[PDB]
């Protein structure tokens, strides 16, 4: 019971929503989930004051590039039940620019691949049909030029002969 | 600070924390699993003191928690249910198990996790597979090969080189993933530890 | 009023 | 750093009011020690606690904790004599005493600020190495088995074993705690097995692991500790676990019980018990203090109000009890009155309609809150304790908390723990309830009967029919949680000294109506002010049937207030109102910010006060039944009562009060109220931080509010008569005899009158009574065996002095005149063949005795009262008579015994009281007694009283 996905940039204001007093979490990207707040309200040993609490809801104060993470929240229901929330990962708002299309034929001794180079926001759509046989996956965001990429990969030969849109495509071009 | 092992290598149908800097008779030690690709979920958590083991909706049955006094364990005999599997404390002493409201004191003292994957398969080779841009992006791809992880270097590690795309599951049980780079030779080479592979390639329209 | 807590002497 | 010492805590966070210095540090051998740092105390003090009590005692011996215990202050290794330990004291004007609890055992002692090191030594020898003597023994064992006696047929000590006894024989809690000459020789001699057992139990359970100790002087830190190292780090380790009782004397065969019990007295009470985990490490939170606070609130809508309109009881008792490492007791102690009795079911019921609505409006965190801030209040603005009591109760409770945490470990609360809260609740079950009631009615009613204690009592258990009542019981509407405390303190503001300040509380208002005392506290400066109220008429004490609507009228007055009062007793407010042989009473203590408003409110309800008749027969009839219950007190007590009775002009007993009491109607109290207040004369004591104006202003709103509502106009000057002491003949020896009808032991008082408390009359006596103070301990007690209680001292009454000596035992009174006559006579001998120093030593003694300045404003407030009670007003009384005492020499002593305390004395007032055992008759080496004359038996107290003259008054300053 916890959005997923955030975009502000540095130094803004994070406002992120979630028995009852309610906890929240920080966990990066690898290693183990941290501690910043246990009850509604209170600033665990260490963690800045950047961070706060209310009502079942977290704030930041001024968005550092350390705290470009996914927050969790934690509920202690009762008959000592934990319960954590969907997470939501805080994200950078910066380039809005198009993706770059690279069209691959499958290889021989089928696998149709769909690239994209570079693009913002993460949100990108993307195949005389499309599904059951689409299996894509994305990488996480650049080291500090905040942009992501997507590999779009379709696992006969009966017929032969990937199109992709974008929040900064006026039109979908198609290969 | 927290001691996990006993993760790893399952076939489908005990994990070991060992506690330092404390005493587990006075604390209640939780048990948080992560499935790689998605957020936390808590499965089950036990308190010594008052004796009392809480589970998951989807665990119980299955998974059983256990400690001893300074080390907390888990049994877990039937699996399918793969994710990393991470273990905590509350930072008060002697929470109340029984309950009927909320009082969700924070996990202070975490551990940096254990991965426990669960799969019908064997150690095999990656069969890399050449791309061709035919300005102009390139690449390979890595595909049915077990198990993780796997490294996929430009020429001899050599490059600053371009994006690497995330480990793919298939509906084969077989792991997957590619890896492009984009240029105005191009040799790619693809690491094997856990099966003694590495396989070298050309790429050139 | 709660509690404010035999004791043997000498 | 230093090899006997493990670390050091120089960081004790104490009070910031607190101008003492404190430093803790934990030796080599495991010994917390924590230091005091007083250099302008009058009296140095020290205190060790053993983490061991009389629950470790071996099944063979019981009491061998407590036993062992007196064992050590009769001769060491180093220090061979018997009472080397206490002459020494005594010589340096000081004092010891210890106690043995369940799993504690302390040995505390104070004394001059010049022989700290000197009596820190030989304290310290009774841990070291003890030597028990093989005489000391046989000696000690019936000291043992006659402080056992006295609390034979006190309802406390059969109550308290009892519920030890009806627990679980397999738990040590049902053990002996006490101990007497059964356990400790009869048994021992049975079986073959006794001194053999003193040293194995010293050496097993007394480990240096299992000790702490707190040392308070004038000398720093640094000498206190290189001191301390010198003599306590040589203790032997031996690192001896902690006996810990996680096991709970309580089960399955031991709950929903009823204990239906005979008490002693005519009292009935019922005990409510739930049996509950250890909660002492949860002190951060102490939910027993959260839920013994709602629980016993006294405040509107609780559990005692409720219980006092249905007429059913009067008190209401109240939060968590102690036991051992491991468990505890949630007691809810309740007396039963006229309808309690029949009602005892009902009652019950409705405690448990107040645990349920605890647990329905949950825990709260805005109580939680209200009791930090009271106790962070109370810690900061904390009296200065005297060092005895000071460095006993801390060297106690120094192996709970951490070094750094003890002046703060049960004063300061931190995180807010809601769960431990509904943990200790849940235990609140009629599940879980075991019922103890007490009463007379089961007079020869009963089936079991206890081993030690002889204590008649029927064990039943409670139908499951009604525990299913208490279960299912419907939430009572007149059970409200308490509202915010509205008497709080927020002004704590300490009014700087007027340039008319004065060192000795002076006389600002004389009048005909009121005579008002004012004294502003420079010394203390806290934020607190005592304010003490003595009214004065005649229709208070003239007639046994006025004393009993007197003591009615009060006692109504206080009951009326309950409510009112409570919430301000919280806030560290209170407030005493007691009837005297005067009139009235009235003593407020506590903070001065909202103090007058408590004042005006029990002025004003005191002044107008209606009656009610339900409350009028229940208060009535508890006061007849207390006058009942005098029958069963100690034989020493008596005594006293006798001696006070016999030597005052006017006096009623009580057999004469009970019988005024029964003619005692609600119209003729009505209309006693106004004729009470229709004349009056009050003479107060405000001491404090009021200023003068203020004082004024308070005994201003005292005067209007009287004057308006009960109509009082000023008494007359001759009015105001002050009883006498009965003057003794020379040579004249009389004797009162009457029996003490429960107690099988005999009390006796012996009290040399003097003359008329004269500077030269009073340091005679005392410096007299100095020299013997410990000597009558040694060679009555220690030696002889008399009896535990021996008590030598003077006697102040009604401005006549005297030398009174007070001994309970079980031998005939006429043989402890003689031993005591002997005694006189092998004192006289003492004082007469030693040296010149040996004198300075006793003069020295009590010189410093005389000067030790009060600890706090109470303490003072309490001095200057009992010098305007007196009506002496001699403030500057300490200084004038040391300076005198001090000129003193041996001559004038020899002269006062042979004119006043001779067998042969010319101006020998001697009065006796003989209070016999239950079953003794009344008819009929060492140093021998003299040959005392002929004795005057004294039957009539009017007709003795009328033969005999009456001493004047000691005219004021
Ligand atoms: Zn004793």
């Amino acid at each position: 019971t916890q959005p997923s996905s955030l975009s502000a940039s540095v130094g803004d204001r994070v406002t992120i929503t979630c028995s009852s007093a309610v906890a929240w979490y920080q966990q990066k990207p690898g290693k183990a989930p941290k501690l910043l707040i246990y009850s509604t309200s209170s600033l665990y040993s260490g963690v800045p004051s950047r961070f706060s609490g209310s009502r079942f809801t977290l704030t930041i104060s001024s968005l550092q590039p350390e705290d470009f993470a996914t927050y969790y929240c934690q509920q202690s229901s009762p008959s000592f039940l934990i319960t954590f929330g969907q997470g939501t990962k805080v994200e950078i708002k910066r380039t809005v620019a198009a993706p770059s299309v690279f069209i691959f034929p499958p290889s021989d001794s089928a696998s149709v691949v769909c690239l994209l180079n570079n693009f913002y926001p993460r949100e990108a759509k993307v195949w005389n049909a499309l599904s059951g046989n689409s299996q894509e996956s994305v990488t996480e965001q650049d080291s500090k030029d905040s942009t992501y990429s997507l590999s779009s990969t379709l696992t006969y030969e009966k017929h032969k002969v990937c199109e992709v849109t974008h929040q900064g495509l006026s039109s979908p071009v198609t290969k | 600070q927290l001691v996990e092992s006993g993760g790893g290598l399952v076939q489908p149908g005990r994990l070991s924390c060992a506690a330092s800097g404390f005493n587990v008779s006075s604390y209640s030690i939780h048990w948080v699993r992560q499935a790689p690709g998605k957020g936390l979920e808590w499965v089950a958590s036990i308190s010594s003191y008052y004796g009392s083991t809480s589970y998951a909706d989807s665990v119980k049955g299955r998974f059983t928690i256990s400690a001893d006094t300074n080390t907390a364990y888990l049994q877990m005999n039937s699996l399918r249910d793969t994710a990393v599997y991470y273990c905590a404390r509350d930072r008060v002493m002697y929470y109340w198990s029984f309950s009927k409201y909320g009082y969700p004191y924070g996990m202070d003292y975490w551990g940096q996790g254990t991965l426990v994957t669960v799969s019908s398969a064997s150690t095999k080779g990656p069969s890399v597979f050449p791309l061709a841009p035919s300005t102009a992006a390139l690449g390979c791809l890595v595909k049915d090969y077990f198990p993780e992880p796997v490294t996929v270097s430009w020429n001899s590690g050599a490059l600053s080189g371009v994006h690497t795309f995330p480990a793919v599951l298939q509906s084969s049980g077989l792991y997957s993933l590619s890896s492009v780079v984009t240029v105005p030779t191009y040799i790619c080479n693809v690491n094997h530890k856990p099966s003694n592979t590495k396989v070298d390639k050309k790429v050139e329209p | 009023d709660a509690e404010f807590r035999k004791l043997v002497f000498f | 750093n230093n090899p006997a010492i493990k670390r050091i805590g120089n960081h004790i966070t104490k009070s910031p009011e607190d101008k003492r210095e404190y430093r803790g540090l934990e030796l080599a051998n495991g010994i917390k020690v924590l230091l005091i740092s007083d250099p302008t105390t009058d009296k140095s003090s020290a205190a060790l606690d053993v983490h061991i009590g009389s629950l470790s005692d071996p099944p063979n011996i019981a009491g061998l904790s407590h036993f062992l215990q007196h064992m050590l202050f009769l001769g060491t290794k180093k220090y061979p004599k018997e009472n080397e330990y206490s002459q020494f004291l005594s010589e340096h004007a000081g004092s010891s005493n210890a106690f043995t609890s369940g799993e504690h055992t302390n040995y505390y002692f104070d004394v001059s600020h010049e022989h700290l090191e000197g009596a820190l030594d030989r304290f310290a020898q009774f841990f070291l190495s003890p030597l028990f003597d093989e005489s000391a023994k046989d000696r000690e064992v019936n000291a043992v088995d006659s402080e056992h006696e006295k609390n034979v047929m006190n309802d406390a000590w059969r109550l308290f074993q009892l519920e030890k006894a009806t627990g679980n024989p397999k738990h040590p809690f049902s053990k002996f705690g006490t101990g007497n000459k059964y356990t400790l020789e009869t048994r021992p001699n049975q079986e073959g097995i006794v001194r053999q057992e003193l040293l194995k139990f010293h050496s097993a359970y007394y480990s240096s692991n299992l000790m702490a100790v707190v040392v308070l002087g004038r000398e720093s830190l640094d000498d206190l500790t290189n001191l301390v190292v010198k003599l306590f780090s040589e203790v032997e380790n031996k690192n001896v676990p902690l006996p810990e009782f996680p096991e709970h004397p309580f089960q399955e065969e031991h709950l929903k019980q009823l204990y239906k019990i005979v008490p002693i007295k005519d009292i009935r009470n019922l005990y409510v018990t739930f049996p509950i985990p250890d909660l002492q490490k949860y002190y951060k939170s102490n939910p027993g203090h959260y839920l013994g606070h709602l629980i016993g609130h006294e405040g509107p809508g609780s559990l005692l109000s409720e219980l006092k309109s249905k007429g059913w009881v009067n008190t209401l008792v109240g939060g968590q009890k102690e036991g051992a490492r491991g468990f505890m007791f949630f007691i809810i102690n309740v007396d039963l009155t006229e309808e309690g009795l029949l009602h005892v079911e009902d009652i019950i019921l409705h405690m448990f309609q107040y645990i349920q609505k605890l647990r329905a409006e949950g825990p709260q965190e805005w109580v939680f809150q209200e009791l930090k801030d009271l106790n962070a209040v109370a810690f900061r603005f904390k009296d200065k304790e005297r060092p005895r009591g000071y460095t006993s109760k801390i060297a106690g409770i120094l192996h709970y908390y951490p070094l750094e945490e003890v002046l703060t470990a049960e004063y300061l609360l931190e995180e807010f723990r809601p769960d431990l809260i509904e943990m200790v609740l849940d235990k609140l079950r009629p599940e879980n309830v075991r019922v103890a009631i007490v009463s007379k009615s089961f007079e020869g009613k009963t089936d079991r009967t206890e081993e030690w204690y002889g204590t008649q009592y029927k064990q039943e258990a409670i139908p499951d029919e009604v525990i299913k009542k208490w279960q299912n019981a419907d939430l009572n509407g007149k059970f409200k949680l308490p509202t915010k405390n509205e008497f709080i303190p927020t002004n704590f503001e300490i009014l700087p000294l007027e340039k008319e300040a004065t060192p000795y509380p002076a006389l600002i208002k004389d009048t005909a109506m009121s005579k008002l005392w004012f004294k502003q506290d420079d010394k203390f400066f806290l934020p607190k002010a005592n304010l003490n109220f003595e009214f004065f008429s005649p229709f208070a004490y003239v007639d046994p049937l006025h004393s009993n609507m007197a003591y009615l009228y009060l006692e109504l007055l206080k009951d009326s207030l309950n409510e009112y009062a409570y919430a301000a007793e919280l806030a560290g407010l209170s407030y005493d109102l007691q009837n005297t042989i005067y009139g009235m009473y009235l003593s407020v203590k506590g903070y001065n910010d909202k103090q007058p408003i408590l004042l005006k409110k029990i002025i004003e309800k005191m002044a107008t006060f209606e009656i009610d008749e339900k409350r009028f027969e229940i208060i009535k009839e508890a006061y007849m039944r207390s006058l009942n219950n005098f029958r069963a007190e100690q034989p020493h007590q008596h005594a006293m009562y006798y001696l006070r009775l016999l030597m005052t002009e006017v006096a009623w007993t009580k057999d004469e009060l009970k019988e005024a009491l029964d003619d005692v109607t609600l119209p003729r109290l009505k209309a006693f109220i106004p004729q009470l207040l229709s004349r009056l004369h009050i003479e107060a004591l405000l001491h404090g931080n009021i200023t003068k104006q203020a004082a004024l202003g308070i005994m201003q709103m005292v005067e209007d509010t009287l004057i308006e509502h009960a109509h009082t106009k000023p008494l007359l000057p001759s009015q105001l008569v002050r009883y006498r002491e009965v003057q003794l003949p020379d040579r004249g020896w009389f004797v009162y005899q009457q029996r003490n009808e429960v107690h099988n032991n005999s009390g006796i008082e012996i009290y040399y009158q003097t003359d008329m408390q004269s500077t030269s009359e009073n340091m005679f006596l005392e410096l007299f009574a100095q020299i013997i103070s410990e000597p009558a301990f040694n060679t009555l007690r220690t030696k002889e065996q008399l009896g535990y209680i021996v008590f030598s001292g003077p006697r102040r009454a009604n401005g006549i002095q005297g030398l009174r000596f007070i001994i309970q035992s079980e031998k005939p009174p006429h043989y402890l005149e003689s031993r005591v006559e002997a005694f006189l006579i092998t004192m006289e001998k003492s004082i007469e063949d030693m040296t010149e120093e040996a004198f300075q030593k006793h003069i020295q003694a009590l010189a410093i005795r005389r000067l030790d300045k009060p600890k706090k404003l109470s303490a003072e407030s309490a001095k200057y009262w009992g010098e305007i009670i007196s009506q002496q007003y001699n403030f500057d009384r300490d200084n004038t008579e040391v300076a005198y005492l001090k000129t003193l020499t041996k001559e004038d002593i020899i002269k006062f015994y042979k004119e006043m305390l001779a067998v042969d004395a010319p101006r020998r007032h001697k009065v006796s009281v003989h209070v016999l055992a239950r079953e003794m008759d009344s008819n009929p080496n060492l140093s021998q007694a003299p040959a005392l004359p002929q004795p005057e038996v004294i039957q009539n107290m009017t007709e003795f009283k009328r033969g005999l003259p009456l001493f004047p008054l000691v005219k004021p300053h």
